[PDB]
Parts: structure tokens; C-alpha cells; sequence
């Protein structure tokens, strides 16, 4: 019905921490 | 339908860059 | 500035590019301007044609605005028109009337999508041809850069700074054309094969009800 | 060297164009990671659906039971359920020849199967975008950045490598994360229109296939 | 010093490569102009023959018509022209069982149909060849001028990259009309390949009207 | 060997780089192996079925055999007994039309189809991004090399070969990497995906052979 | 250009001369198969017509197949499928348990079997030139990388260093890409010209069985 | 049925000659200095 | 028959024009 959008958010917040740790553990190498 | 990477004008940067380091003259 | 100064060959490049941009943003406007008005009056005429209101009050109404008539009205008319047509010239079996009314139907739901259509080609070339434009302009200023450079006894930066600088600025206007026509081109693309899905779509549910009235 | 010391430094312009690439990189992988678990979904269940129907259980048990869970109804079952609701409301209420309640059924099947349809391709034609445009942005990003250099150089009165080089190396980064948030959506949007394709021609034999015993039956 | 003078002074195999991808260049263009008027006639020709066989004309009056002209038909005409003759002698060979004759008219169609779409495409296949060989013809003429320039810089003991320039220069100009010859017969070759499957689906799908006229007055008559 | 040092002292952008790109010219190998195996299996045994059908053997003993195989079938031989089972289901269940029937067995015929192409066609199309996108990943990594590279050859007011050689090695190797996993999957994409397509067009021709048998048999009746 | 490629092919590195020898190989073996296919192609076009024009002489078809049996074991192409089809007609027909319908299927499944196997004897190494066409540059690229690589590290040896020193170790290891790139171009004229040629065969193969197939249906019913 | 041709322009091999082009003349920047 | 030959080469001499007036524009502009 509607919790697809809510599942996009999610989405949403699993892709922005992994790129966020990424971008960071990229940084810490240097 | 299909979508490929288009990277043409990457082209134009490394002709320029290229260029660069011809004209160092060391 | 540096337009004034360019060779004859990079003002043509640069013009042509420019051309390209600002026609490909009027086409990117005015076929959407278009489409939203396609897709608006399919989906309201399909309401219509399913309300149960019977077809030949629906032709009445089609013989009112024969002059605006585009879209699935304009698809039903021309079949409607035909089926009427040979159906009381009454020279064909019933099976024979309908085919023929079909084909009226394909050949103006043929001549809506060509109408429809009719600039998105040119921002496939526009989005393609572009970075190659952008790629002869670069290849003309290195021209300029590599004929003095190669004829100096030691080269500077300063010495081909305007080759470089003639070569950039048409890559950049050569990706700032492409960008908006290949964004484009493959959106109003998908819109018009929606469109025609819903026009073939409604084409076969039409010449179903004209086979039963036929046999009828 | 490090990239936040380059960034915090950056022109307005490529420093938006970071903002954009970045954007869809993390959007373009929200949407892949989303699509991608909603089409295994209606994969394995169009796939149970046609296994369950040609089992010869009788359609008024298969209705019924469909009937029990409508609100959560989707793929191939949303197909059935409307296209049978309407031959039963056709058929009983109106009662009419056999081809003008099937071609009604035959309608209403097709009303839902593009309904689903459009609901598996929700947010694909954005990777479409991202994986088209995201390097070209990328190469706008990396021009700017090299011509911008050569405006702060072409003050100095002999140039060398030396001053250039940590401006190209600033401007390369457009590049580099233009192709970075494009691969994952090229990757995806190719195989996910595949999945879709595949799914769309399922759902269309199932309309074909089903319509044939809704028109048996009503001859009958 | 000038184009033309640094490709009077290039390489014999620049100068080679430069008159293959100028000949390329020159034949498919040609090839373009030649094909793009051919299917604007064809698609033209189709679309005016149809609309007369609609007509409501009787199809005996049209093939009596259409058989003044054998030595010059083409298109959709052409493939009335053989269905009907090859329907108006199966059907009066035995008073023919209609599905026999019918299916024989419809195979007539389809051999003709297919004979009439490979001389639409007859030099297609080049613009696709010449699209795609163009880039590596270009590129090996780079890569052989590189090669010469690196060559002649381990040659002379004050070696620096100012000795190589002109080296360069025709090696990157090889690779330019490379891409210039290969980019219209590539954008040609998908639009002219899409025109054809157009109007081959313009053809089937008027076999498909002539093979549901024959069948209904075959069925009618036998 | 110092390889390996040299390796770990690599970029940690150019590290996961590597990881991709020798994982997916792994993953690309298996495939064509595994592919391979499966087709050559699949258009055989397909072959050595359509002849036993055309032995003149009559079906019901061919269908007699073939449950005794039940848990065993692929290609051809999983068409037939899916479609002879569904016509014997349907002409033994009740009094129905011949064209129900034949309809029926099709349908049986198409599903059955349908699932053992997803059986042959399984990893084919991941070789083919990898063909694809592979030489794209290299080229990432190679302007993150150049990157490198540029961005020490800045750093004072005269380089050496020590300082840039890093970011040089790191884009060579990313380019002569991304070719390497490109290489196997460029040459057997379309090699596997026109074997598939001859044996989509082996079992579309046992569907039309198999459903006019079955017409022919059920207007008998 | 002027330095010797033996020279430089005994100086290389290992992984050099295998990819040399591979691409120098690929080229050998490319224009190896477009020489043998043109004239196996070029044989299969002339008995293609030849045998079409036997089998319309109007001469009885059970004449054909007792001159067929009279080269039974040599059997190619058009008459292979003419042949074959007549073979499983005759073995059908004897055993009466078949209606006529039932045997002419079963005899164009004879035809259809005898076309594939004709089709895997004219095509059999034209799939080789389509890896040729497309590995080949790339095998060259991973050469040169790999050269240019072994050139710096034989360069880095010593710390004194010259751009005349490494110049030639740059221009020898180029050779990889200008061989691999020499080895594709006539590999992808030929690939796309010899499909071109086998698609052409496979429709009068198609048309032939279509037109045999309704001379037996008729015959098996009279 | 039909076969198909190989019509595409491949970038990629031009691409990485002009890749290992400048990479050449990057490593070689200190060696003439 | 013939015609389409003859058509053929005018298109083939159309076009050897047109690059004679584009390769001498661009070299023209060389200067």
C-alpha cells in the first residue's frame, strides 16, 4: 500500500551510512 | 533499451592534459 | 574576449554547439508542452468511449470538432468514419467491412504518433554528435597549440594558453549541449512508447465492439 | 592530500557538482538495493502464482480464496482477481452476450496488469538518468575545474608544472566520482530492464492464457 | 608549420591511412545520400499503393491495371502483383481446396516480399563495416606514429619530448579523422536499419491483409 | 616476494579496485566453464531426445519411460512430459473440447519452456556487464592513479621518478586489470548467448511438432 | 620506423613474446579461415542454383533420388536437404500406420535436422573471426601496459637516468597494440561479410524446404 | 531466422592508448628535468 | 536495371564534392 515508501527510506538510510563510512575509511587512509 | 557509459570527452581533457606536459619543456 | 579572438573554424563550432543548445532546450519545452496534453486528453477520452453512451452519439459529438480532433478521438473517428463509410455502401460481407475500418484506424493512429513525435529524433543526433563536436573543436585548438609549439626552440605554458583555453571552453559548451538532450531524449522517448501502447491498446478493444456491431 | 582539505577549497560551481554526483550515488543505490528485493519478490511469487492456477483447483475456490487477502493482492494474483470480479459482476448483474462480458473481463485484466507493471518500474528510468548523464556532469565538473586553475595561473609571469599540477589533481576528482556514481546505475538499470522485460512478457501469457478459459467458459 | 604542409612532410602510411578514411568517408556518404532517397520512395510508394488497394476497387481491375507495368513494379505492388498471380492459377489448376491455394499465395507473397527488401538494404551492410573498423584504422595509424616519433627520440643523445611534437601531432590527427569517418556511417547505419524494419513491418503487416481477403473469397468460392 | 608489500602499500581506493576487478574475471572464468558445461550437456541430450520421439515409438510408451525418470528431466524431454501430462490430465478429467485440450498441453508446453531456458540462460547476463563495464572500472582507477600522480608531481619544487612512480604504477596496473577481466567475458558473451538462442529455437520447433501430434491425436475422438 | 622486430622479440620480456605470438598467430589464422570460407562459400552458392535449377527442370523427383543415391556418400548444400527429406517421405510412406499428414512432418523434420547440419559445415569458423574482431586490441593494450611497465622497471634499476635510455623500450613495446590492432581490422570485414554470405544461403536453404515440403503434402494426398 | 553485425563505435581502446600516452609522459616529467 | 547505377554515381561524385569544399574550408582555416 504505502510502507514501500517507507522501505525507500530506509534504502535511503543504508546507502548514505555506507557511503558516509566509505568516504571516511577512504579519508583515514590518508 | 540499453544505456552504456558515454565518456567522449574525456578525450578532450587528456588531449589538453597531454599537451601540458609537452609544452614543460624541461 | 576570447570569441572575438578565436579562430574562424572555433566560431563555427561554438555557434553550431549554441544552436544545438538553445534548439534542443525549445524542442525539450515544446514536446512537453505536447505530451502533457496527449497523455490529458487520451486518458479523458477513454473515460468517454468506456461510459457506456452508445458510438454513434460519440461520432455526433467526433463530427462537432472534426477540426480539433487529435488523439484517440481522432483514432476512433477515422475508424468510425470508415466503418460507416463501406457499412451503407453495404458492397462487403460484415468481416470484410471491419478489416477495412482497422486499417483507417492504423493509418491515423500512424499519422497521430509521426505528429506527435516530431523533433525527439533530433535530440538522439543532438545528445550523440555533440561530445564529437566539442572533440574537433579540442583536436583544432591542440592544431594551434602543436604548429607553434613544435616551431620554438624551447615552448612556455604562456605560448599555448589560448589553445588550451579555445580547446576547453568548447568541451564545455560541447557537454552543456549534450547534457539536457540526453537527459531528454530517452524521457520523452518512454512517454511517446506509452502513448503508443495506449493507442494500439485502444485500436483493438475499438475494432472488437465494431466486429459484434458489424455481426449485429 | 586528503579529500575534505581539496573540497573545503573548491569553486562554488564544482563544489555543487560534487553535491549533485554524490546525491546520485546514494540515491542511485538506494533505488538499486529497493528495486531490486521488490523484483525477486514478484519474481518468485509469479512464479508460485502459475504453479498454484494450472494445479486444476476450480476458479470459484481460486476466487474465493484470492478474495480472502485483496488488500495485500499483487503480480499475477491482481491480474486474476480483477479480471474474474469483473466477469462475475459482468456475467451475474447484466447477464450479456459471452464476448461483451469477456472483452469487459479481458479489459479489466489489462487495467491492472499495467497498474502492477508501472509498480515494479517505479523508480528505474532515474538509474536510466544517472547512468547517462552522471559522467558527462563529472567531465563538466573536471573542464571547469582545469580552466579555473589556468584563470588563477595565467596571472604569473612564467608558469611551470609545479603550480598547475595541484589545481589538475583538484579537478580530476569530478571525473573520477562522475564515473563512480555512474557504473553502479549502468550495471543495474541494464540488468533491471531485463528482470522487468521478463516479467511484463510472464504477466501478458498469463492475460492471453487465462482469457481463453474466461471465453470458454462464458460460451459455455 | 600548417596542415598542409605537415601532411605533404607525414609518413607514407599516414598519407595511406588518411586516403582510406577519406575513401571511406567518401562511400558512405554517397551510400547515405543514395539509400535515404530510396527509402523516402519506397515508404512512399508503399503508403500510395496501399491507399488504392483500399480503394474498394475490385482486386481483379487492380491486377489488370498492375499487369501494363510488370516490367517496373516495385513494393507493396510488387508483392500484390505476386500473390494474386500465383492465387489466380493455384485456385484453376484442380478447383483447388482453398487452404492449399491459400497458403500457396501467401508463401508467393512472403519469397517476393523478402526479394524486395534485400534490394531496400543492398549496401547497409558497409556503413556498419565502416563504422566500426574506422576507430582502429585511425587508432594503428596513431599508434604507428607514436611508435615512429619514440623510435627517433632514442636516437639522438639530448633527447626531450620538444623533439617529437610534429610526431605527435600527425599521430593525433590520424586518430580525429578516424572518429569523423566512423561517426555518420554509425548514427547511419542504426537509423537506416530502423527505416527497413519499418517498412518490412509495413509489408508484413500488408500480406497479412491480402492473405485474410484471399482466404475469405477462396473459402467463399471453392 | 615484495609484490605483495608493494600491493598492501597501494592506495586503499586502488585495493577494494583490484578486489572487484580479480573477483569479477574469477566470477567471469566459472561462468564461462560452468556455461559451458551445461550447454554442451543441454544440446546433446536435447538431440539425443528428439529422435527417440521421432523413432516411431508411440508417446504413452515414451511417457511410460520418462516417469521413471521424474526427478532426472531437462530440455526437450521436460517439454513433453510437462505437456503430456497436462493433456492426459484435461482429456481424462471430464468430457472437454478437443481445442481445450490442445490449448491446454501448450500452455503446459510454454511454462515448462519457459523454466528450463532460466536453467540454461542463468549467469550469462552478469558476463555480459562484466564484458561491458570492466574496461569502466579500470578507467576509474586509472584517473585515480593520474590523480595521484599529479598531485605529487605538485608537492615541490622539483619531483622525482620516486614520488610519481606510486600513482604511475597504480594506473597501469588498474588499465592492464580492467582489460584482463574484460578479455574472457568480451569473447564468450555472445559466443554462450547465440548457443542459448539455438536451443530456444530447438525447443520452439519441438513445441510445434509436439502440438500438432497432440491436435492431431485429440480430434480422433 | 626501421628497428627489428626479431631484435625486439628476443629482447622482450616473457609475457611479451607469448602476446606476440598469440596476436601474430590470430592474424595467421584469420586470414587462414577468410580465405578457406571465401571458397566454401563461394562453392555453396553455385550448387545452391545449380540443384534449384535441376529440381524445377520438371524432371520426376524419384528420378533425383536414384541420381542422389548415386552420390550418396558426397552428398552437400541444397541437395543434401532434398535428399534427406525424399529418404524419410519414402520410409514413412512404406509403413502405412501414418496418415498422409502425419508423414509429411515427420519428413520436414528430416529437412530441418539435414539444413542445420549443412548450416554447422558452412559456418564452422566464422564465430573465431568474431573473437579475432573483438579480444584482439585488447590483448594487444594488455601487452603494451605490461611493456611499458617492464621498461620502467628495467629503467628504475639505476637512478641516473635518461629519456633517450627509456625511448626505445617505449616504441618496442607499442608493437602489441599496432600487431593487435593489425590482427582485427580485416577480422571484422571479414565477420561481418561472411554472416552477410551465410544468412544469404540459410533463406534459399529456408525457401527451397518450404517449396519441397508442399510437393510432398500434395503428393502424399493425391 | 538472422544474423547480426558488429556496428558499434568501442571507445575503450583509443581511450587507453591515450591513458598510456600521458602516462608516459608523466613518468618521464622527472627523467628530462 | 541501369538507373540505379547512375544514380549511384552521383551520389559518389555529390559527395567527393562535398569533401573537396570541406577539406579545403579546414585547410583554408589553417592559416
Amino acid at each position: 500500500a504505502t510502507e514501500q515508501n517507507d522501505k525507500l527510506k530506509r534504502a535511503i538510510i543504508i546507502s548514505a551510512v555506507l557511503h558516509v563510512i566509505l568516504f571516511a575509511a577512504l579519508i583515514w587512509s590518508s | 533499451l540499453k544505456s552504456e557509459i558515454n565518456i567522449v570527452p574525456l578525450l578532450d581533457v587528456l588531449l589538453v592534459l597531454l599537451l601540458i606536459f609537452m609544452a614543460t619543456a624541461p | 574576449d576570447l570569441f572575438l579572438k578565436a579562430s574562424l573554424l572555433v566560431k563555427l563550432i561554438m555557434l553550431i554547439l549554441i544552436g544545438f543548445s538553445i534548439a534542443s532546450w525549445a524542442i525539450i519545452i515544446q514536446r512537453t508542452r505536447i505530451l502533457n496534453a496527449a497523455a490529458r486528453e487520451a486518458e479523458a477520452f477513454e473515460d468517454k468511449f468506456w461510459s457506456g453512451i452508445e458510438l454513434s452519439r460519440l461520432y455526433q459529438e467526433s463530427q462537432g470538432k472534426r477540426d480539433n480532433l487529435t488523439g484517440s478521438e481522432q483514432i476512433f473517428y477515422s475508424g468510425f468514419k470508415e466503418f460507416v463509410r463501406l457499412h451503407r455502401a453495404n458492397s462487403h460481407a460484415p468481416e470484410a467491412v471491419v478489416e477495412g475500418a482497422s486499417r483507417a484506424m492504423r493509418i491515423s493512429m500512424n499519422r497521430e504518433l509521426e505528429n506527435l513525435e516530431t523533433h525527439i529524433p533530433f535530440l538522439g543526433t543532438v545528445g550523440s554528435i555533440s561530445p564529437y563536436i566539442g572533440l574537433f573543436g579540442t583536436v583544432w585548438g591542440i592544431m594551434h597549440a602543436f604548429i607553434a609549439l613544435g616551431a620554438v626552440k624551447q615552448a612556455t605554458l604562456q605560448m599555448v594558453a589560448p589553445g588550451i583555453a579555445e580547446a576547453l571552453i568548447a568541451t564545455a559548451i560541447g557537454l552543456f549541449a549534450a547534457i539536457p538532450a540526453v537527459m531528454a531524449y530517452n524521457r520523452l522517448n518512454q512517454r511517446v512508447n506509452k502513448l503508443e501502447l495506449n493507442y494500439d491498446n485502444f485500436m483493438e478493444e475499438f475494432t472488437a465492439i465494431l466486429h459484434r456491431q458489424a455481426f449485429t
